[PDB]
């Protein structure tokens, strides 16, 4: 049968829809800690860069996706998961922000599991 | 949002909202 050529382009369209959902006001009560880079110095989190090698957040992910800086859905998903796994490394497991991260990550992973 | 006063005061995240 005929060959195709647009797997990558449909993957990234799917990714923008997932990010749009993640940014939706419906999730704001638990998504807000992930909107913007952790302001390490302003917040006095002097140990953050001792624990976290590569900070990531959804505004940065949005900027990268809209600047075409992801090759495919795998690269987009890796940054999303990096931002969550940073949260889990830095904060205690019973911290309020970890519960918020796990809830938002359910939103992401549910949709990321689906075929585009 | 973060309670910045308290986040700085204890060097761990404190949620304000
Ligand atoms: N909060």
């Amino acid at each position: 049968g005929p060959l195709g050529s647009s797997k990558v382009s449909e993957q990234l369209k799917c990714c923008s829809g997932i990010l749009k959902e993640m940014f939706a006001k419906k999730h704001a009560a638990y998504a807000w800690p992930f909107y913007k880079p952790v302001d390490v110095e302003a917040l006095g989190l002097h140990d953050y860069c001792d624990i976290i090698k590569h900070p990531m957040d959804m505004s940065t992910i949005k900027s990268k996706l809209e600047a075409r800086e992801y090759r495919d859905a795998q690269e987009f998903g890796a940054d999303v998961r990096l931002m969550f796994s940073n949260c889990y490394k830095y904060n205690p497991p019973d911290h309020e922000v970890v519960a918020m991260a796990r809830k938002l990550q359910d939103v992401f992973e549910m949709r990321f599991a689906k075929m585009p | 949002w973060y309670d910045v006063f308290l986040t700085r005061k204890y060097g761990k995240k404190k949620v304000a909202c």
